[PDB]
């Protein structure tokens, strides 16, 4: 068995929390008040992967609530699906963060990191076979920076084995409104560069474009942005809880993925998506979901690829499908577009299906990218912070919570390593 | 008595074990459920043979396989599928972890710990025949088990037993089409395993299979489901001659006797001629010529490459159905004459023929049509030369920048490996290219 | 520099008694010259590639003729003149099982290696010309710390309760200089910096103002003497042929602290790194370790004036390359130690140890081979 337990902090994190286990106990036909009124066997044949087993026929989610402060608990545990949830797992303090980056890890954070360790290690130890961690969270925030950072290291130091994902917001170059978020921003990347197996950067940016072009929503929210956000994460670990022709796991996608070790930041994407006075227009193919997935309009990341080069790709296909349909379209994509694709590598698409689609369509495919054009968002957020750090602007709040200066300095030339690390396989070589 | 142990590694192993257990099945005529309702029809004969199926007192017969995948979804299926009920419950599922197409994972770490099951499961089958043994290990090159798991058993089953027969079906990667970015370390590196270990390795190639489908048996969207039934019927047709009775019956170590010239050189390729969908079953007489001829066209082999690029080192036709001598004579006499066909000289005779007389079954549910008669020819040839070299340049192409290395590095195996693995495989090129050079008075 | 690229030296371990019994003499070492070494097979006929033969470039190389003392001499004392000259040095040593390593380095107290020597040429160098007790502490190689008499007392504390629970180079600065000398000792385990100096009952990394990283919370202990420095070092030792599991790193800080209490002095370091050599776990860390590591070195090299290109030295991947990120950037220098066996059971081990650490590495092939 393969178990994966499930972590999640600030206000971000915890509504995209809430989404994922909605769409997560739909996929398995669980009800709200935790009991099972599904059709298909299948549904039960992988649920521990998620789910542990209550007495009473009953499944509870391995979801851990980190920094649930009581404006969130209120939305969480008052919600739909706030009763699925094990109250022994609402952990939280008072006076959180409040966008400030030290606060969230130094002085706030230690004093409640404590109990969430504890909670961790009794979830974890339940376990018949861990496969890895998996953390939601948002940057350029408060709680989610800091503390999502400290329990990232802690959790790596107790369980190094086991794979550290995390699904992590970026703060989008201009759909902003905080004012330090280069701070935060620029010390959770130089914390996570070491620190997980792989990071999946989203960006509000890109979903709220996804919504406005692709659906034609024309009054988008936090909830349809959840929503896309969970459909991607839920296509990723798919393989894990159903069978199919050709399976996968976390693990086999982090060895096809990272070809060096610090090179493990992905472009999410997801396939098909338009609207419902559309659909009838678009007969679902293969060729549909690839001519999608590569389509620069549709990445979650809010960079066009085209300005770098692919290190490497994965698409996760799911439903009925032939295997010569998708070898020919991936093989197409690799020829056709040759100069997107790095040149020493000489097969840059991994490729798993799963013969269980969707609950209402017949045919989905997830979308995960690697490539060099990644560098453009740190970037940004690289500029914006010096533009603020020559002048001190906001240190006053950092260094009086026992924030040395150079705790700072340090973080940037980590991000523009980072950056140059990339920088040299955008070269032809 | 005449018995083969077959093993399956990984999941093109457990898939292609499937689609052979169905066919065997099909052919003795015996249920899901291991009875066999002829039995009790006839009253007489050993048509629940054993070369593939051990009888117990209820009248059950359970095959003689044993497989792992170190991924319970793949085997599972086998479990609940409508075959549950016939393999007997040693199916060794022990992946709490899978080796994640790693080398390295499948033979030094994860692969520990389970090796001893699978050898103490392989000692309680072969101590059950009193009579002639042989594996046939299925697995895919550029996997997990496939890879790493399947060298760590080869090893064991080499010193446990020693001499015995271990032919090898081994699905190798495409020179396109590929479902992996590391698939060429985990192929480059099982070379030192089916150069030490291996008697006879049968390679087969997706892609190649697919032009088959799409051309002559007019499939437009294959699946594996496909692909496995037509390799299942090559190894039904490899080992008619054990089971039933024919004209000239060929055993197994007068087939490897008649196709291996050298120890190094056991790298055949396989075809099967009459591939033929269910329409185009008329219009075409199917004679025992055009079959033949069917064989050694390029178009038809199961490997992508051209055996006009190289000489043939030796050939065996494997018959099955209404077939008769004079015939067969007369086709090997006009592929003799044929200048397409070059024969290395130091092989003057070149072909080894068997007959069998019970022609091949069709699979319910299948794309092949039924026929009287049917050809698998199996063929040593230098053209398999440039299966390999492509696969080498690939490697090179990631080993020059040290590409995904560290995920090896990690799990104990020593880097400098990687480097000895390559020289073997250069060492066989040039023992191909050694051996189609004309002899020299 | 002048393409010094690494400078390796060798050291090549004589044979035991017990060793030539078992007929482990089979002429798997040998050399060319003093600065090519020659590794060939043995002639394994058991078990029923006949030299196999490789050549290793280095500096200079060491039979079994010379001793530890008589390596030291050759080789590394005129690297101890160099760091109290005024720059600043890091000794790697490599090697597999009977090696030496452990001997070369540490040896005994007699036939002394490389580390008592550095020791015991030092501490006896600057006798009349040290601060009888601790002033400054060597924090940073570019940053100090003045003590108070507390704090003078509690380190004086500390070098007391590690001794107690359990010959000359160039500088010569008599009632100028007040050198204050501080010695250091941990390892880098699982990529886990453990302090070893603090005696038998993880450390964090981070960068100095001109981000050099260093590590945080090292247990500086001033010394006096000898004896003083190498009975801290035996202590610290235990925390830790016999060899290594884990990469063991100790270091010495000289501060040429004038008489006037000058803050930040030139600090002159010397550290020596012990490396070791399918406990899987740590194996896996060894060799990803070692892999980095490798291509560090490899990039230290192929970087040199040689080509005039820097590309990326990728010594932010481990602990070990990231440490000595200021080796691999300018701020200093480092040489290597390789030790070899002559035995035949190590033969295949010393042959892969020589082709992670040599100078560099050739194929001669030896073309009598090919025999049938
Ligand atoms: C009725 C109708 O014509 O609309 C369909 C529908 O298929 C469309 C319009 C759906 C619909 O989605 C949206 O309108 C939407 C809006 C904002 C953000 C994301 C989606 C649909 O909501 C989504 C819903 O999809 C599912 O049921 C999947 O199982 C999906 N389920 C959920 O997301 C879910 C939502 C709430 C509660 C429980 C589950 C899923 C997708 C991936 C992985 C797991 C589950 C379907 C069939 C429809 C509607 C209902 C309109 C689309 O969505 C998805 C993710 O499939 C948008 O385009 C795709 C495909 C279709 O075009
Ligand atoms: N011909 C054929 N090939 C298959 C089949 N199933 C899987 N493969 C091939 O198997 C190769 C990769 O093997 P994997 O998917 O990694 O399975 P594995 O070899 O057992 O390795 P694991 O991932 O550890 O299970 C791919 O190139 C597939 O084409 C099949 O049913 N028929
Ligand atoms: N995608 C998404 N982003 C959100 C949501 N709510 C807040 N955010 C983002 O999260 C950031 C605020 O982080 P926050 O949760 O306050 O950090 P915290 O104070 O530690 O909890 C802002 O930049 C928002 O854009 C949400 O429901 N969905
Ligand atoms: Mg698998």
């Amino acid at each position: 068995m393969r178990e994966i337990v499930h972590i999640q902090a600030g206000q971000c994190g915890n509504q995209i929390g809430a989404k994922f286990w909605e769409v997560i106990s739909d996929e398995h036909g669980i009800d709200p008040t935790g009991s099972y009124h599904g059709d298909s066997d299948l549904q039960l044949e992988r649920i521990n992967v998620y789910y542990n087993e209550a007495t009473g026929n009953k499944y509870v989610p391995r979801a851990i609530l980190v920094d649930l402060e009581p404006g969130t608990m209120d939305s969480v545990r008052s919600g739909p699906f706030g009763q699925i949830f094990r109250p022994d797992n609402f952990v939280f303090g008072q006076s959180g963060a409040g966008n400030n980056w030290a606060k969230g890890h130094y002085t706030e954070g230690a004093e409640l990191v404590d109990s969430v360790l504890d909670v961790v290690r009794k979830e974890s130890e339940s376990c018949d076979c861990l496969q890895g961690f998996q953390l939601t969270h948002s940057l350029g925030g408060g709680t989610g920076s800091g503390m999502g950072t400290l329990l990232i290291s802690k959790i790596r130091e107790e369980y190094p084995d086991r794979i550290m994902n995390t699904f992590s917001v970026m703060p989008s170059p201009k759909v902003s409104d905080t004012v330090v978020e280069p701070y935060n921003a620029t010390l959770s990347v130089h914390q996570l560069v070491e620190n997980t197996d792989e990071t999946y950067c989203i960006d509000n940016e890109a979903l709220y474009d996804i919504c406005f072009r692709t659906l034609k929503l024309t009054t988008p929210t936090y909830g349809d942005l959840n929503h896309l956000v969970s459909a991607t994460m839920s296509g990723v670990t798919t393989c894990l809880r159903f069978p199919g022709q050709l399976n996968a796991d976390l693990r086999k996608l982090a060895v096809n993925m990272v070809p060096f070790p610090r090179l493990h930041f992905f472009m999410p994407g997801f396939a098909p998506l338009t609207s419902r006075g559309s659909q009838q227009y678009r007969a679902l193919t293969v060729p549909e979901l690839t001519q999608q997935m590569f389509d620069s309009k549709n990445m979650m990341a809010a960079c066009d690829p085209r300005h770098g080069r692919y290190l490497t790709v994965a698409a996760i296909f799911r439903g009925r499908m032939s295997m010569k349909e998708v070898d020919e379209q991936m093989l197409n994509v690799q020829n056709k577009n040759s100069s997107y694709f790095v040149e020493w590598i000489p097969n840059n698409v991994k490729t798993a299906v799963c013969d269980i689609p969707p609950r209402g369509l017949k045919m989905s495919a997830t979308f995960i990218g690697n490539s060099t054009a990644i560098q453009e968002l740190f970037k940004r957020i690289s500029e914006q912070f010096t533009a603020m750090f020559r002048r001190k602007a906001f240190l006053h709040w950092y260094t009086g919570e026992g924030m040395d200066e150079m705790e700072f300095t340090e973080a940037e030339s980590n991000m523009n390593d980072l950056v140059s690390e990339y920088q040299q396989y955008q070269d032809a070589t | 008595m005449r018995e083969c142990i077959s093993i399956h590694v990984g999941q093109a192993g457990v898939q292609i074990g499937n689609a052979c257990w169905e066919l065997y099945c099909l052919e003795h005529g015996i249920q899901p459920d291991g009875q066999m309702p002829s039995d009790k029809t006839i009253g007489g004969g050993d048509d629940s043979f054993n070369t593939f199926f051990s009888e117990t007192g209820a009248g059950k017969h359970v095959p003689r396989a044993v497989f792992v995948d170190l991924e319970p979804t793949v085997i599972d299926e086998v479990r609940t599928g409508t075959y549950r009920q016939l393999f007997h419950p040693e199916q060794l599922i022990t992946g709490k972890e899978d080796a994640a197409n790693n080398y390295a994972r499948g033979h030094y770490t994860i692969g520990k710990e389970i090796i001893d099951l699978v050898l103490d499961r392989i000692r309680k089958l072969a101590d059950q025949c009193t009579g002639l043994q042989g594996f046939l290990v299925f697995h895919s090159f550029g996997g997990g088990t496939g890879s790493g798991f399947t060298s760590l058993l080869m090893e064991r089953l080499s010193v446990d037993y020693g001499k015995k027969s271990k032919l090898e079906f081994s699905i190798y990667p495409a020179p396109q089409v590929s479902t992996a970015v590391v698939e060429p370390y985990n192929s480059i590196l099982t070379t030192h395993t089916t150069l030490e270990h291996s008697d006879c390795a049968f390679m087969v190639d997706n892609e190649a299979i697919y032009d088959i489908c799409r051309r002559n048996l007019d499939i437009e969207r294959p699946t594996y489901t496909n692909l496995n039934r037509l390799i299942s019927q090559i190894v039904s047709s490899i080992t008619a001659s054990l089971r039933f009775d024919g004209a000239l019956n060929v055993d197994l170590t007068e087939f490897q006797t008649n196709l291996v010239p050298y120890p190094r050189i056991h790298f055949p390729l396989a075809t099967y001629a009459p591939v033929i969908s269910a329409e185009k079953a008329y219009h075409e007489q199917l004679s025992v010529a055009e079959i033949t001829n069917a064989c050694f066209e390029p178009a038809n082999q199961m490997v992508k490459c051209d055996p006009r690029h190289g000489k043939y080192m030796a050939c065996c036709l494997l018959y099955r159905g209404d077939v008769v001598p004079k015939d067969v004579n007369a086709a090997i006499a006009t592929i003799k004459t044929k200048r397409s066909i070059q024969f290395v000289d130091w092989c003057p005779t070149g072909f080894k023929v068997g007959i069998n007389y019970q022609p091949p079954t069709v699979v319910p549910g299948g794309d092949l049509a039924k026929v009287q008669r049917a050809v698998c020819m199996l063929s040593n040839t230098t053209a398999i030369a440039e299966a390999w070299a492509r696969l080498d340049h690939k490697f090179d192409l990631m080993y020059a920048k040290r590409a995904f290395v560290h995920w090896y590095v990690g799990e104990g195996m020593e880097e400098g490996e990687f480097s000895e693995a390559r020289e073997d495989m250069a060492a066989l090129e040039k023992d191909y290219e050694e051996v189609g050079v004309d002899s020299v008075e | 520099d002048t393409s010094e690229k690494v400078k390796v030296y060798l050291r090549i371990r004589p044979f035991l008694t017990s060793e030539l019994d078992r007929q482990e003499d089979q002429g798997c070492v040998c050399i060319e010259n003093t600065e090519t070494l020659v590794l060939q097979a043995p002639k394994d006929s058991f078990a029923l590639v006949g030299q196999a033969t490789h050549k290793f470039t280095f500096s200079q190389i060491f039979g079994p003729e010379v001793g530890q003392v008589a390596f030291f001499n050759l080789t590394m004392k005129e690297m101890v003149k160099d760091v109290l000259k005024g720059q600043n040095w890091l000794i790697y040593t490599y090697g597999v099982t009977n090696s030496g390593k452990t001997y070369t380095i540490q040896g005994t107290s007699k036939d002394a290696g490389i580390l008592p020597q550095s020791l015991a040429l030092i501490f006896n160098s600057l006798q009349g010309q040290l601060h009888p007790t601790p002033d400054l502490k060597p924090l940073l190689s570019n940053e100090v710390i003045w003590l108070d008499s507390k704090q003078i007392r509690q380190e004086e504390m500390k070098k007391l309760s590690l001794l107690i629970g359990g010959d000359t180079v160039p500088v010569s600065v008599p009632a100028d200089i007040r050198f204050s000398v501080w010695i250091s000792f941990f390892e880098i385990y699982n990529e886990l910096l453990y302090d070893l100096l603090e005696p038998p009952s993880t450390l964090r990394l981070c960068e100095d103002q001109n981000g050099n990283p260093y590590v945080k919370d090292l247990n500086w202990i001033h010394v006096r003497d000898v004896e003083e420095a190498w009975k801290l070092l035996k202590v610290g030792r235990k925390n830790q042929q016999q060899s290594s599991r884990s990469h063991s790193i100790f270091s010495i800080r000289i501060l040429h602290l004038q008489g006037e209490g000058d803050i930040v002095p030139k600090i002159s370091e010397l550290s020596l790194c012990d490396l070791a050599g399918c406990r899987l776990k740590e194996a896996g860390n060894i060799n990803t370790s070692l892999h980095t590591l490798g291509r560090c070195i490899a990039a230290l090299r192929q970087n040199q004036q040689n080509r005039s290109k820097q590309n990326l030295i990728p010594f932010r991947d481990s602990k070990l390359t990231r440490v000595f990120q200021g080796f691999f950037t300018g701020r200093g220098r480092s040489c290597m130690i390789v030790n070899v066996n002559p035995c035949a059971s190590t033969y295949d081990e010393t042959l892969h140890a020589a082709k992670f650490s040599a100078l560099a590495s050739q194929l001669v092939h030896a073309p009598p081979v090919h025999l049938g």
